[PDB]
């Protein structure tokens, strides 16, 4: 998404909603 | 403890403890009276409920305090507090030797100090004043020293001048974010009830002048004085801890000052003449002969420390303006003339200070910054900058742009009436044409406003 | 994650600050957990010198004096 | 019991003295000395929860505003510690037997 | 809205244009006033972590 | 033109003719309470309503009934003034007739005895002032109107966030005015659920069972019918040809020897039309089609009498056979379509654990009050008591109306309870929504938002009181004897009084009126709050409601709301708005019939406005007012676009009505960004009144309406000539046309003089009229604080230059000249109420005596012999206002102290000094003193002086009344006698007292003489009784609290001017804080040599977008230009022609505007005064969205002599040299908010401490120190400063040893600390250890 919530999500390590797989 | 009107007020823990004691004693009684099981059991349940209510209330029935609906606070709640997550060192604690008030400007200040109201400094340093007063013998005893300062006798102001001198105070603003939210300054006694805060620091505090209030704290112990001076001191943090870039960068009035100083017009008084140096350039300007900004060749002497820890001198004819020439008098030593020969925007005016720091060190950067602020304000005042209603120029082509862009919408509208375009795609189209129109008018007014 | 990593702390005086106090004190009390301070929050709470800063000299000097002769 | 009686008289006379009966009236109703109303009326009141929330719903609650009046101010303590020095100096000034007699 | 404000501050805005500007204004104030709190929360989490 | 308009006229720019003039700005407040307190013969809300609601109370089958007859409100004990000074509540006694009847056992009814106890008195109820305010404790208080969800039914979505399958859900909510909530909601499985309040969810059908519906009629209710005939053998069906829509053929669809549809072919509109026109009633179907169909009713075998199938059971090919051979021709089934008509209720039933009515009632009762054994009578009682009882449930009128209307009913009024039809209909509607026909409502819509007001809420509280007294009356009627008790005996005072006193005293919506300002009051009184009782919390919602709705248009101000923790949870009422008949919000419009725009006004509610197309406030029409453009910008449904010439239904009345009275005072608002405008109208209410009310130089034209409609001014009740004008009072002689026949002649207005306001500011009225002047009815006879000549002056306009000055205006900081502080124009007057309390301690009573231990003659001087300060004596901090001494016996002194007393021989007192002294730093003059005494304690010397003084002053006042009144009356009799008895010189010889004897010839004039006789005598005795009453109100010992013997209230009036740190702001949302006060010498001046008052910062203008402040500056300058020209021409002394010509020229201005003007007004005595008032500057008006234009401003500047640019050359007052570039200078109206720096400024070294945890606590107006928080600690942590922090949280604060042990070192000249442990943590150890937890301190 973006913004301050993006920062929070990053620092919280939260898995995104529709992630890829490696 | 008692109150006014002979009334009493007490903690709820007394209600709870009382309950526990009464039910326990009653249980002892019911045991000694040989009561049926059904009764003594009920007494045991009630006692368990009472003890539970006393320790942590709310994990059973939530007992209510006497005559009052509100649930009585228990020992667990005594520990917990609330608004957190806040354990009373955490949320905050009231502190002696401190105060606060509305803040004002004080541009005359060096950045190492701050205006402190007379009365405030009197009330804040009170014990120090007492001790000093009787240290010299102006007061027979501490009692008498109070009565002196309470009289506000004429002598004590001179003593306060003494206790203030080397003894820094801590200034803090409300939303403390980074560590620079608290800074230490040197108190300067001031008539009035308002605190005077150095302009260059207004950046770090995020403090505007619209009625923001600041708080003062006195570093009592010696270690706190030296901590305030060698750590929390204003001059010792000139740079953001987030990035090495200077936080003491000049803000607004000052940058309009240096910008108006160093900028060149195409023609004015003094265009194309030659001068021995910055001295007679300023001397030329102040007397009205040469315009602040005019293209001029002047002899200047720059320095470079590019030898080994040693300053090299060199002089030349520089093609510059009278303004740049005047300003160069402020630039210390090793910095090149190149730095002041540009237009000096808020960005460049910062890189000047940064380079000055990483070259000449702390002290020169400090005094430099001070001078930059002073000259900035002064020349900004001389500049007679203002804002009128005609200062904002609307593009002469605006109405026409509006018209054409307005014709687009009706083209697409006719297309929708004719079914050529669907509803949604249509919406996107009209939104796009107007969105383009906005950019058109913007990039019209900017050309007109900028170069015209 | 940060909010999770904050949860891990050896000092129970510190944990009882920003975490749920009621649970922290119990959960520590059963294990007979012995808090040595060390960290900042606990030292602020107990009202002694910060083990950072000017305080580092003290705490270090003491920390070494501890578990020693 | 007395307090209860006192609460009744006001029921007879509340609308009867279409305000409330003066604090001194129930006194004459009752059998006893009649200034005792104020005392009794005062003693019978229950204390207020020290946790009683005061304004803003904020964590300021009533008990937080109760100052310690039993503590002695530092400003005075200093002067006491100074009085010790003053008198000590002064009794050090007299003759040691006069100083002994006065200290005694 | 597909009809942008065709007037600026130097010229006068009319009733509609202003009424429509209002929502943007209030959302601005509310949002910023909230992002204060969010920022604070973030700093808190951060210093607690370190 | 009115009479104060001849004094001064505002030149009004702006085009739009005002079709509707601004109404009473206090409308809501007054009308509401006027409805609460009133006698309404029937049920419309009032005291009558609540009375009728709870009454008549009857005992429990004891046939003892207490009915209510009628009520009255006694005259107020103290009128507003006396009530204010004394501090008592302004209230009326409530006298209510109660009739207690007993029914002889046994009946046919009728009656042993009914006792009619004359009106029992319950409490006194507060009264609302003429201004819409209440006085509770001697203080004006306002109750804010409320905004909540209207009672009725409400259909919502909650799509999205729930369940992440999309799908939404649909829910209905029945919200009563009072009583339990009834909620209906779906789930992902599409099972309909019901919950009472927020409680445990239950399958919907379970409620229908409790209404006595079996399964059969539930199915009958929500489902259609499908008829299955077994006729001959094997399976026909009744086919309604529309049923086949939205489905595919499952088999061969055929009949009538003609095949209509083949299997595998979706039935479309073609097949349907075919079948319809060919009228196929009956079609043969296979036996496998009923394999899935759900049977409607119960089916039994006639022979065996056994149940073949229960209702709502899925039939099978075998079940078909089993009920077929039993002789069943017909089988009814549900009509179920997974698209059109949903099979919800059926499945809901399949989740229903219950069977019969009582089976459901058990589950409902066990839901509401779980854990305890259910009972039949209990279940029935509870359930019937919930939504079906006249007691515990009401939707009221608004509720029943919105309910029915939302249900598409006819009746707009009905029962206040729920009916089976109601619940069932609501369910039907919800199912219809889930099925696709119908839409969900939205909460934020102002049609779903209802406005309450003081009346409604006061009524609710009084109602609560009545239920709680009802319980008591029934409780007493239980055991009652027959002919002894009557109503008073059961019915008390205290309950009712306490309910009402609780409302007005403590509630979020009852607050102290915000009176620092005439705008503040009037903008407080129009206000909306969604908070408080029955509202949301800031913590809960949430952005949608806060946001400005399209429905806010014309109803609520978009741009005036608070900028705090609650935004949009308040707002404000708009200018032209009003409370709807049902309590919604409606705004004035203009009905366009045919093509003409009619000036007839029409009010439309939120929903009424919906489908219509409303035109625009600014739209060009001419002559007749037919629309000039072929298409005009309009808004129809929720949106706005261009609309065809006549499609238009309505048009905005005014170019104002969008905004409020706060924003309507902002000049050039159209040029200001909404944020800064908000801030502007927000701060404008914070302006403290100045010493000299100026007036705006730049205005709107609303300031007049604000000043007058707010009670601050004095408006003439009746027009006439002023007999007498005094700073104290004003006596106006009434005209005969306005005047009533009897009692004769004059209105006397007693002006309010210097007195304490709520904000500790001053409120003082000054006469705006002159001796022997004509006054029109409804004209200002006086000005309140901060009002000038009937307009509103919140501050002062001044000469301001935009230019950076030496950094002294660095951010917003304001740089003001010395001329301003010297002219004392921004000076402000404060009124502080200080009190001294003489209490009773066990040691003894406290004395107010002037005998004070340890004070010099200089200290006791300022007090009289009794111990109270003299009136008028100026005082500063530390001065003794009231001497007070309290017993403390037996010091328990120690060693050397003793020794000391032995040397110096002092009798150190048994009495401590409690005297009230002026707070530190505040300095003012005593304007008044009051003394309250317990009724029965001896009045002290001074208080007695005061009482005699007030008594004599009172007699003088009353005497004045009777004299002016009598003279006024006899002066009429004199005129009536000359009317067919005329004796001139003869009549006025003999004593006036002996006039009434002389009559007149037969005529009505004799009867007029009679009238004047009657009323004369009436006034004559009225005087007597009034003086007696006043004397008593003076002499009565005020009723005090327990423990307090006497109270002395001193009133100080401090005078503060302006100093650096004070907050100042324009109306445009531009703040500032004065920095330095600069000499006139250093002020930038122009070529004319006139300095400038204030130097602003031009850097503040571009960023914050408010360009309105600049336009205001320019136009203000121009106005001051016209003013200056007039001053020069008056100083000329020209004569009338030159002047008048110029003034007119000023008023004409270019063409196209609406103002008009003279030469009506008298060409000499009037015009000259107009000019005289106009020379200070020419007051203009800039209507809000209709305001002036650049061209008009420049044109007016041409009428000046001053430049178009608005900028001129300025010279530094220091160097005398010019300033490069011109700088904008003009006149900007500026407000001094009260953030005064000698309020804000605080300092502490060592103060009082808190007992519970030892921490710094200000108790003395000696301040608790600054709170050092967590972030502030982190700041110290990032720096390396450990010691600063330790001393911060140990010695400076929490350490009880540390603080003092430190202090001694501070004075000793040693800076150290011996910190120890903070008391907080030390307490926490005891608190932790108090539990079963052992917390120790290990080791060493
Ligand atoms: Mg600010």
């Amino acid at each position: 998404t973006g913004g301050l919530p993006r920062v929070a999500d990053l620092f919280e390590a939260r898995r995104p909603k529709e992630p890829a797989i490696l | 403890v008692p109150l006014d009107g002979g009334r009493f007020a007490t903690s709820d823990l007394n209600d709870l403890y009382r309950r526990v004691i009464n039910r326990n004693n009653r249980l002892k009684r019911l045991l000694d009276l040989a009561a049926p099981d059904i009764i003594v059991r009920n007494e045991k349940r009630m006692l368990q409920e009472a003890v539970d209510a006393l320790l942590d209330n709310g994990r059973r029935g939530r007992a209510i305090t006497g005559s009052n609906k509100r649930p009585l606070k228990s020992l667990a709640d005594m520990i917990k507090g609330k608004q957190g997550r806040f354990r009373q060192n955490l949320l905050g604690k009231r502190v002696d030797y401190s105060g606060r008030s509305v803040i004002t400007v004080g541009p005359y200040l060096r950045l190492h100090q701050c205006g402190l109201p007379k009365k405030m400094a009197l009330e804040l340093f009170k014990p120090f004043i007492y001790g000093k007063l009787e240290l010299r013998g102006l007061a027979t005893t501490i009692k008498a020293a109070k009565k002196m300062v309470e009289r506000e006798e004429a002598v004590v102001w001179d003593i306060l001048d003494e206790v203030i001198r080397e003894h820094p105070v801590l200034l803090n603003r409300a939303p403390t974010l980074h560590r620079l939210g608290i800074q230490a300054f040197e108190p300067v006694l001031i008539e009035g009830k308002a605190i005077q805060l150095h302009p260059l620091v207004c950046a770090a505090y995020n403090a505007d002048f619209d009625g923001d209030q600041m708080a003062v704290h006195v570093p009592l112990t010696l270690e706190a004085q030296l901590e305030a001076r060698a750590l929390m001191m204003s001059t010792n943090n000139i740079l953001s801890p987030a990035n090495g870039e200077p936080i003491i960068v000049p803000s607004q009035d000052v940058v309009l000052g240096l910008y108006y100083m160093t900028r060149d017009c195409v023609n004015a008084k003094g265009e194309g003449m030659v001068l021995t140096g910055p001295k007679e350039a300023e001397r030329l300007y102040r007397s009205g002969l040469a315009s602040l900004h005019a293209r001029v060749k002047v002899r200047i002497t720059e320095y470079e420390k590019d030898a080994n820890g040693e300053l090299v001198a060199k002089t030349s004819l520089k093609d510059t303006t009278v303004g740049r020439a005047i300003l160069w008098m402020i630039v210390p030593k090793g910095l090149p003339y190149s730095i002041v020969n540009q237009a000096l925007g808020k960005k460049a005016i910062s890189k000047m200070l940064n380079t000055c720091y990483r070259i000449l060190g702390l002290k020169p950067t400090v005094i430099f910054a001070d001078q930059i602020m002073y000259t900035g304000f002064a020349y900004a005042a001389r500049s007679g900058a203002s804002v009128g209603i005609d200062d904002m120029v609307i593009p002469e082509k605006k109405h026409e742009i509006i018209s054409e862009a307005e014709a687009e919408v009706a083209e697409i509208q006719e297309q929708f009436q004719s079914g050529l375009v669907t509803a949604g795609e249509r919406y996107n189209k009209v939104i796009d044409i107007w969105a383009a129109a906005n950019d058109r008018v913007s990039k019209a007014m900017m050309d007109n406003l900028q170069t015209e | 994650g940060i909010t999770k990593a904050s949860l891990a702390t050896e000092s129970f005086i510190s944990a009882a600050s920003f975490q749920e106090t009621t649970r922290v004190l119990t959960e520590a009390a059963v294990a007979g957990k012995r808090d040595e301070l060390r960290g900042l929050k606990e030292n602020v709470i107990v009202g002694r010198l910060i083990p950072a800063g000017t305080g580092y000299a003290y705490h270090q000097d003491r920390m070494r004096r501890r578990a020693a002769g | 019991e007395t307090i209860n009686k006192l609460n009744r008289i006001s029921r007879q006379m509340l609308q009867e003295m279409g305000r409330e009966p003066t604090p001194e009236e129930l006194a004459e109703r009752m059998l006893m000395p009649e200034d005792k109303i104020r005392k009794v009326l005062k003693i019978a009141k229950e204390p207020i929860s020290m946790e009683t929330p005061i304004g803003d719903d904020e964590d300021s609650h009533l008990g937080d505003f109760i100052e310690d009046t039993t503590l002695e101010l530092p400003l005075d303590s200093a002067t006491t510690e100074s009085l010790r020095a003053a008198t000590h100096d002064v009794l050090a000034g007299l003759t040691a037997r006069e100083a002994k007699v006065l200290r005694m | 809205i597909e009809t942008p404000i065709t007037a600026n501050f130097r010229e006068g805005l009319n009733v509609l244009q202003y009424f429509i500007s209002t929502h943007g204004a209030r959302k601005g104030l509310a949002d910023t006033a909230l992002k204060t709190a969010n920022s604070g929360y973030l700093t808190r989490r951060l210093v607690d972590v370190a | 033109y009115s009479y104060t308009e001849k004094k001064r006229i505002r030149k009004d720019f702006g085009k739009r003719p005002q079709v509707l003039d601004v109404p009473y700005l206090l409308s809501i407040q007054l009308d509401s309470f006027q409805k609460f307190i009133e006698q309404d013969p029937e049920g419309q809300y009032g005291l009558e309503a609540a009375f009728r609601s709870v009454f008549p109370i009857q005992s429990y089958s004891g046939n003892s009934e207490l009915q209510y007859v009628s009520y009255r409100l006694g005259e107020p004990v103290f009128d507003v003034q006396e009530c204010q000074i004394r501090g008592v509540t302004y209230s009326a006694p409530l006298r209510v007739k109660l009739r207690l009847v007993i029914y002889e056992r046994e009946a046919p009814e009728g009656t042993v005895k009914d006792i009619k106890e004359q009106e029992v008195y319950m409490g006194e109820i507060p009264l609302m002032t003429d201004n819409g305010t209440f006085v509770i404790n001697g203080t004006e208080r306002v109750i804010v109107s409320q905004l909540h969800r209207s009672p009725g039914v409400f259909f919502d979505s909650d799509k999205g966030k729930t369940h992440s399958s999309g799908k939404v859900l649909y829910n209905a909510r029945i919200i009563p005015y009072r009583g339990s909530w009834l909620d209906f909601e779906f789930d992902p499985k599409d099972n309909l659920f019901v919950r009472i309040d927020r409680r445990r969810k239950l399958p919907a059908t379970i409620i229908l069972r409790a209404l006595n519906y079996t399964t059969e009629q539930i199915l009958d209710l929500f489902f259609e019918k499908v008829i299955f005939e077994i006729r001959d053998n094997k399976l026909q069906m009744e086919l309604v040809p529309e049923r086949l829509r939205g489905e595919t053929a499952s088999f061969d669809i055929e009949a009538n020897g003609k095949v209509y549809v083949e299997k595998g072919r979706r039935i479309t509109a073609r097949h349907i039309r075919q079948l319809e026109k060919d009228d196929v009633k009956l079609i043969e179907v296979p036996v496998e089609y009923i394999a899935g169909k759900v049977v409607a009713k119960d089916y039994i075998d006639e022979s065996t009498g056994e149940l073949i199938c229960a209702a709502n059971m899925e039939l099978s090919l075998d079940l078909l056979a089993k009920l077929s051979q039993s002789g069943h021709k017909r089988i009814e089934t549900l009509f179920t379509n997974d698209l059109d008509h949903g099979p919800y209720i059926s499945e809901t039933l399949r989740v229903d654990p219950t069977n019969d009515r009582l089976s459901a009632l058990v589950e409902i009762y066990r839901m509401m009050r779980p854990g305890e054994p259910p009972t039949r009578e209990a279940a029935e009682s509870l359930f019937e008591n919930l939504f079906f009882s006249e007691d515990r449930y009401d939707l009221s009128a608004v509720g029943r109306m919105k309910f029915n209307r939302s249900l598409l009913r006819e009746e707009i009024e009905g029962s206040g309870i729920l009916s089976k039809d109601d619940i069932i209909d609501v369910m039907k509607k919800l199912i219809d929504i889930r099925n696709g026909k119908g839409e969900v409502d939205d909460i934020d819509h102002l049609g779903n938002r209802r406005i309450r007001s003081v009346g409604e809420m006061a009524e609710n509280q009084f109602r609560v009181g009545l239920v709680r007294v009802e319980r008591a009356v029934k409780e007493r009627l239980s055991l009652g004897d027959l002919d002894t008790l009557m109503p008073q005996d059961m019915i008390n005072a205290k309950p009712i009084s306490a309910a009402v006193k609780e409302f007005f005293g403590s509630s979020q919506l009852s607050q102290f009126m915000d009176q620092n300002n005439p705008l503040s009051e009037i903008t407080h009184k129009r206000r909306i709050s969604a908070l408080g009782p029955g509202g949301l919390t800031r913590e809960r919602a949430g952005f949608e409601v806060r946001d400005v709705h399209p429905t806010h248009y014309g109803r609520v101000c978009p741009i005036e709301t608070p900028e705090g923790p609650n935004i949009g949870l308040i707002n404000s009422l708009s200018v032209y708005a009003q409370t709807n008949e049902y309590g919604f919000l409606e705004t004035p419009y203009r009905k366009v019939t045919d093509g003409v725009v009619t000036d007839e006004i029409h009010y439309l509610s939120a929903i009424e406005e919906g489908n219509y197309v409303i035109a625009q406030a600014n739209s060009n029409l001419d002559e007749e007012g037919h629309f000039v453009e072929d298409l005009v910008t309009c808004r129809s449904k929720g949106e706005s676009s261009l609309f065809s010439r006549d499609q238009v239904d309505y048009m905005d009345v005014s170019t104002q009505q969008v905004v409020s009275v706060g924003a309507s005072l902002i000049p050039f608002l159209e040029h200001d960004d909404a944020n800064r405008a908000l801030m502007g109208a927000n701060m404008q209410r914070q302006a403290v009144p100045t010493l000299r009310a100026d007036k705006p130089l730049v205005g709107t034209g609303m300031e007049r309406a604000v000043a007058v409609d707010s009670g601050v001014t004095a408006v003439a009740k009746r027009g006439g000539v002023v007999q007498y004008v005094d700073a104290s009072r004003i006596v106006i002689k009434v005209n005969e046309d306005e005047m009533y026949p009897g009692e004769a002649g004059i209105d006397i207005y007693n002006l309010t003089k210097y007195t304490r306001s709520n904000q500790n500011t001053c409120i003082n009225q000054m006469p705006c009229v002159s001796l022997g002047e004509p006054v029109e009815r409804g004209d200002v006879l006086a000005d309140g604080p901060s009002t000038d000549l009937g307009e509103l002056a919140l501050g002062q306009n001044m000469r301001v230059a935009f230019m950076p000055w030496n950094g002294y205006n660095f951010e917003d900081s304001i740089l003001v000249s010395e001329r301003v502080v010297q002219e004392d124009r921004f000076t402000t007057i404060h009124i502080q109420e200080l009190a001294c309390v003489s209490r009773d301690t066990k040691l003894g009573p406290e004395e107010i005596t002037a005998d004070i231990p340890n004070v010099g003659e200089a200290a006791l001087s300022k007090l009289d012999e009794s111990g109270i300060v003299y009136i008028g004596a100026e005082v500063t901090g530390g001065d003794i206002l009231v001497g007070k001494v309290t017993p403390k016996g037996e010091t328990q002194l120690t060693p050397e102290e003793k020794l000391l007393r032995a040397i110096f021989g002092e009798k150190a007192s048994d009495v401590k000094d409690s005297s009230l002294r002026v707070p530190n730093g505040v300095s003012g003059t005593v304007i008044d003193v009051q003394v309250f005494t317990r009724d029965g304690v001896e009045k002290d010397k001074r208080a007695l002086e005061i009482e005699e003084m007030q008594l004599k002053q009172a007699k003088k006042d009353l005497s004045e009344e009777l004299q002016i009144l009598e003279a006024g009356l006899f002066s009429r009799i004199r005129a009536v006698l000359v009317a067919g008895g005329v004796e001139a010189e003869k009549l006025d010889k003999l004593p006036r007292d002996r006039w009434l004897e002389l009559g007149l010839t037969d005529e009505e004039k004799q009867n007029q003489l009679e009238q004047l006789a009657e009323q004369y005598d009436e006034l004559k005795h009225e005087f007597e009784k009034k003086l007696e009453a006043k004397r008593r109100k003076i002499t009565q010992g005020d009723d005090l609290a327990p423990g307090v013997l006497k109270i002395v209230k001193v009133y100080l009036a401090v005078k503060r001017r302006i100093q650096p740190g004070d907050k100042m702001a324009g109306r445009h949302g531009n703040k500032g804080v004065i920095s330095k006060i600069n000499p006139i010498e250093d002020m930038p001046y122009d070529e004319n040599g006139t300095p400038v008052d204030i130097v602003l910062n031009p850097l503040g203008v571009p960023s914050r977008m408010n360009i309105g402040q600049i336009l205001e500056t320019h136009l203000g300058m121009a106005a001051k230009g016209i003013g200056d020209k007039i001053n020069a021409m008056l100083k000329q002394q020209q004569e009338v022609a030159k002047l008048r010509e110029f003034i007119q020229r000023a008023y004409d201005l270019g063409a196209d505007v609406r103002q008009k003007v003279d030469l009506s007004t008298f060409s000499d005595e009037e015009v000259m005064r107009l000019a005289e008032n106009l020379r200070k500057g020419m007051p203009i008006a800039t209507p809000v969205f209709d305001g002036a234009k650049e061209a008009e401003i420049k044109e007016l500047l041409k009428l000046g002599d001053l430049p178009t640019s608005g900028q001129i050359r300025l010279y530094d007052g220091r160097t005398g040299e010019q300033f490069e570039r011109p700088v904008t200078v003009g006149y900007m109206y500026m407000l001094k908010l009260n953030h005064l720096v000698d309020d804000k400024m605080h300092a502490r070294s060592t103060g009082s401490y808190s007992l519970v945890t030892q921490q710094p606590l200000g108790g003395k107006a000696q301040f608790g120190g600054q709170r050092f928080g967590e972030m502030e600690v982190w700041a110290l942590e990032a720096y390396g400063a450990a010691y600063t922090l330790q001393e911060m949280l140990t010695v400076k604060s929490d350490d009880v040893n540390g603080r003092t042990k430190m202090y001694k070192n501070i004075v000793d000249g040693n800076h150290q600390m011996e910190p120890g442990m903070p008391e907080s943590f030390n307490v926490l150890l005891k608190e932790i250890r108090s539990l079963g937890i052992n917390i120790e301190l290990e080791d060493e």
